[PDB]
RNA sequence: GAAGACAUUGUCAGGUGGGGAGUUUGGCUGGGGCGGCACAUCUGUUAAACGAUAACGCAGAUGUCCUAAGGGGGGCUCAUGGAGAACAGAAAUCUCCAGUAGAACAAAAGGGUAAAAGCCCCCUUGAUUUUGAUUUUCAGUGUGAAUACAAACCAUGAAAGUGUGGCCUAUCGAUCCUUUAGUCCCUCGGAAUUUGAGGCUAGAGGUGCCAGAAAAGUUACCACAGGGAUAACUGGCUUGUGGCAGUCAAGCGUUCAUAGCGACAUUGCUUUUUGAUUCUUCGAUGUCGGCUCUUCCUAUCAUACCGAAGCAGAAUUCGGUAA
RNA sequence: UUGACAUUGUGAAGAGACAUAGAGGGUGUAGAAUAAGUGGGAGCUUCGGCGCCAGUGAAAUACCACUACCUUUAUAGUUUC
RNA sequence: GUGAUUUCUGCCCAGUGCUCUGAAUGUCAAAGUGAAGAAAUUCAACCAAGCGCGGGUAAACGGCGGGAGUAACUAUGACU
RNA sequence: GCCCUGAAAAUGGAUGGCGCUCAAGCGUGUUACCUAUACUCUACCGUCAGGGUUGAUAUGAUGCCCUGACGAGUAGGCAGG
RNA sequence: AGAACUGGCGAUGCGGGAUGAACCGAACGUAGAGUUAAGGUGCCGGAAUACACGCUCAUCAGACACCACAAAAGGUGUUAG
RNA sequence: GUCGAAUUUGGGUAUAGGGGCGAAAGACUAAUCGAACCAUCUAGUAGCUGGUUCCUGCCGAAGUUUCCCUCAGGAUAGCAGAAGCUCGUAUCAGUUUUAUGAGGUAAAGCGAAUGAUUAGAGGUUCCGGGGUCGAAAUGACCUUGACCUAUUCUCAAACUUU
RNA sequence: CACGGACCAAGGAGUCUAACGUCUAUGCGAGUGUUUGGGUGUAAAACCCAUACGCGUAAUGAAAGUGAACGUAGGUUGGGG
């Protein structure tokens, strides 16, 4: 038997993460063969019962949308009781922890009447979600993603850099975060331009004047998805603010 | 099974979905407990 | 699908109630003027099973 | 990608005829009129019992989307589309 | 007696509604299913000295990037090595010699390029308008990308000239529908005005299953038309692996390479084993084992006769004919 | 199942949104001081009223570029509960 | 639903379901109201149930793992 | 070069069989001989082509006459019957 | 399993290879005579138990290419070198 | 097996087809049931199977290109037939020669390239990416980082001048 | 050793239609078509017929709309006769 991980994505920053996890683990004893593959890798094993416990493994940490087939290698006589090949197709989620997405409208009705323009926050059995601009954080679990599955907008390649200029913590708090009202600037427009973006971020904890974050910026960007079109363009924010660059 | 009943059928003997039902509810679906407020023993 | 017991027993046709041995109805009698205003007296002349 | 607000591109105009400046600026589309008669059909098709009567699309694959600009003559004002190729990230560059 | 212009009843609208109805649940494919996309395309190799030439054949790649990384002109020459200069080190900056490209040219590989197609600087927007002809995939249709001119307007340069995107080869999309730009053009058909609508000419929104259906499963209760174009038990071909044999025999076998056992390998046998093929059977070849019964093969377990042995006898081993 | 219209007539009270003038509109140690954006603002005002520097400052004041957190009544009513 | 009797029926309301005598505006159709317009029409506010929020519920569907530390060693079917 | 050993498989059996040993085997060479719907000659049928003939006889040319070549055939096409 | 060139079968009979869809020869109107192909001439079987120089005796010889199987290693068995 | 009862049974009577009844097997519903029977729409459609009627003569293929929810099928081009039209030995040909061009395979020739080179002695810099946790103030972790010349040995072999 | 066929007789399977394409024959010929209908009739036939209509004689354009001789109805190359 063997067991397929996919994760249909360029960028694959929830494998690496489950790979080193994997190693601090040590799950990885009756691996006979480790084949790389386009966008993800395989694992092989000589009895089901070793490859379900990986899968039990992975079903915990990561979510995925698992199955099983099965060929036929000799039809045993004299008992009936054949032997075959099985193979599992594992299917990760394609989002990742830092990446901007729209949520359906149905969906976000239900996992609080969220807005749909949503960072997601935290990886594991299952996907979390967090909307920056106000402090609520959602959490989706893979049966009602694969459902109806959606795609992210834009992952952790597209991230600019920006330079923030007054932090305003005004804002109301949770544990780890609290909601600010800064005020930023980009690093090809300061110096040469004098144009500002106001945001509501997360960061108003974090982030102080005169340090480099890094954000999403949508104004200048050329999206096509069906959901972006369905959302009031006046009520977006030009600007998501995601991490941290700290220096060193 | 199935056709003669919600809860019928399976290679085992389950209900598979839960037995309290709704009220609007309609002909048919109306088989198990129909407007429950609360199920199971309180202590005994 | 079929039809389950349940919608099964509106129509009736078996699930009718077994109305032979029944003695009858067991109803109070009418409001009346007798009864609105004194009394009237009456006797019983047996105890039975319905 | 980035473009700049103004060009000196040719003018069809009557006067013209010539290379003249022109500010560019995006393209963005209408809001699809009601009484468009493909949406009048629509409605007279829609209503009944039926169901749903023409297709629906959900298969997309493109992540992108071609960019149109509009240019406006400056003396004359007329004005003119152009087409670039598709990208993830455009600005005038003012 | 109760309630009372509320219920009820009628018509619309929203929610709920597998209780029920109707339908669908892609392709390729060393079976099908996972996986992959060989489903639209690019490079080298397959490919066998024009061209064309397949495989779920190999090594990779694309669904982007750029107002400069496009265009024109000018000036300079790169990687690297050597000899030198305080801090200075294998390596910071400066100078000389050699240097056919061993560098760089957004990105895959291939080709190409040196007073440049590279490195710096200057001016700019030919990444423009009208429409056609041609080459490539090819039906000589489309799409896509390119080639060469014409009529205009522009840039650049002293000028010759070059420039109709990227040094070349890939980097993308029909009808319907919506929308925008334009002539300020046509029409709204009893005659007019203003809104509104429809139209013509170029474009965009998209179908990636990429010449382009709007779509989830199960049947062990199942069914129909058919198929050895195709799995099923049987065979027939093949020998990777199975079992057996022969030659080389390191070396172990009280010192005494085969009395005997065993390397490295090497040739090669049988169909009595798996794998592989799908050639015969899919409008009936009845599919495990056992009971029964007969015959054949020899690659001999015993029996018979021989030979050799670290074969005294005894007992064993090996060996030969022999079924 | 919920709403609207009709069936559907006759009433009485109360509360609520618009419609012109209202202004009660500015309250962390506290800086005198009950501090919204601001506007050139150190000056227009009768007495200079204060401010400018000063002083916590988050606020910077007078005066106004005069939009100004903008709170409850009164109007002829417009009408939902 | 479970399936005589006897003895027991543990821990979980996060999820999906069901439910509520809880909050109020976040969404929220048709009719109705207001504004612009010559009008068709357009825009806005108000807006029922439902959704959403909060709670309850397991003899309701169902679920009941893995670590990291208690000083020389030991980290327990303990403790954090 | 030949021959032998190596070289073992299952109904009784296959240089095709009998049978052959200075071959009726193997290598090589020389003539003679046998025979296919093939080749050559002739006759006949048919088709294809070229040409002569309305002198005008049976006015008909639908024909008559001369010359040469050729003939496989599934699906399928046409013609004459 | 997948390709390139030619030829053929499929659509194709005839002589030969005993037999065979594909190999060799050769492509077909009905018949006669003659000559040959590829293959063969002991008898079955039409045709030389023909000629010539040599090799081989096999206790499963050998005998018409495709074809219907055969290697490595050995023999003073023999022949020639 | 059961045999005094949840017993067996006649007659009458109710329930009728996506409906009935079911101590529940998808069982029974007139030899019919994972949806009865009868007539009709109905000659249902079938890219699938089978069959398809007389003679002779002449000519005579294809299993390949491109597109198709396309792979037991269609359109398209090709092959083939028939009808002939304009003309009358042109200028044509699955061919050769002469002249002039393109090619980069066979052959030839060179040493080499990063791994396992069967490796050998070493040189240590930090040259770091990526993941998590970071009310990031200062920053740690599991992880992957490192290499220095000598290049043998046998030929593994990537190339090009001709 | 794939499917059908025990046997005989009779029946038994690319037709009819509407609208069309190429080709051919015939009539008339920038015209053509008699046959909806009418007159007439030896009576579903045959014979006679006006008007209109259809196709064609003029195309193009989305449409408004405009609408085919510079010339011995052109020049050059070939071209049967
Ligand atoms: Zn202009």
């Amino acid at each position: 038997a063997t067991v397929q991980i996919r994760q249909k994505v360029p960028h694959k920053r929830t494998f690496l993460f489950l790979e080193q996890l994997i190693l601090k683990h040590n799950a990885h004893v009756d691996t006979i063969s480790i084949s790389e593959a386009k966008d993800g890798l395989d694992f092989f094993y000589a009895q089901k019962n070793h490859a379900v416990k990986m899968i039990d493994f992975l079903n915990a940490v990561v979510p995925i949308k698992h199955k099983k087939s099965e060929e036929l290698i000799s039809q045993d006589t004299h008992t009936g009781a054949s032997t075959y090949k099985f193979s599992y197709s594992v299917e990760i989620v394609p989002i990742c922890k830092d990446d901007l997405v729209v949520l359906p409208k149905k969906l976000a009705k239900s996992m609080g009447n969220i807005s749909q323009f949503v960072l997601c926050s935290k990886i594991s059995n299952t996907v979390q979600f967090m909307d920056p601009t106000t402090l609520q954080t959602a959490d989706l679990s893979p049966s009602v993603y694969w459902r109806a599955p959606f795609n992210a907008l834009a992952d952790v390649t597209q991230l600019v850099e920006f330079i923030v200029l007054d932090v305003d913590s005004t804002g109301i708090s949770r544990g780890n975060r609290v909601l600010a009202d800064i005020t930023v600037a980009r690093t090809s427009d300061l110096g040469v331009n004098d144009q500002v973006y106001y945001v509501r971020s997360h960061l108003g904890g974090i982030c102080h004047a005169g340090d480099s974050v890094m954000g999403y910026f949508i104004a200048n960007s050329n999206y096509n998805s069906d959901l972006f079109d369905g959302l009031n363009i006046d009520y977006v924010p030009d600007v998501v603010l995601v991490k941290k660059l700290y220096q060193r | 099974n199935p056709v003669d009943h919600p809860h019928g059928g399976g290679n085992h003997q389950h209900i598979g979905k839960a037995s309290t039902i709704s009220r609007g509810a309609v002909s048919g679906q109306k088989a198990g407990l129909i407007a429950a407020r609360r199920t199971g023993l309180l202590r005994g | 699908g079929r039809v389950i017991r349940n919608q099964r027993k509106g129509a009736g046709s078996i699930f009718t109630s077994h109305t032979r041995l029944r003695q009858g109805a067991a109803k109070l009698r009418t409001l009346d003027y007798a009864e609105r205003h004194g009394y009237i007296r009456g006797i019983v002349k047996q105890i039975v099973h319905d | 990608v980035n473009v700049p607000k103004t060009r000196k591109t040719y003018c069809k105009g009557k006067t013209c005829r010539k290379h003249t400046q022109h500010k560019v600026t995006q393209y963005k589309a209408g809001k699809a009129s009601l009484f468009a008669q493909g949406k009048r059909r629509y409605d007279r098709k829609q209503s009944g019992f039926g169901g749903q009567t023409k297709p629906v699309f959900h298969k997309k694959a493109k992540t992108t989307k071609k960019v149109v600009l509009r240019l406006e003559c400056v003396k004359c004002k007329t004005r003119a589309q152009l087409t670039l190729k598709r990208c993830k990230h455009f600005e005038l560059g003012g």
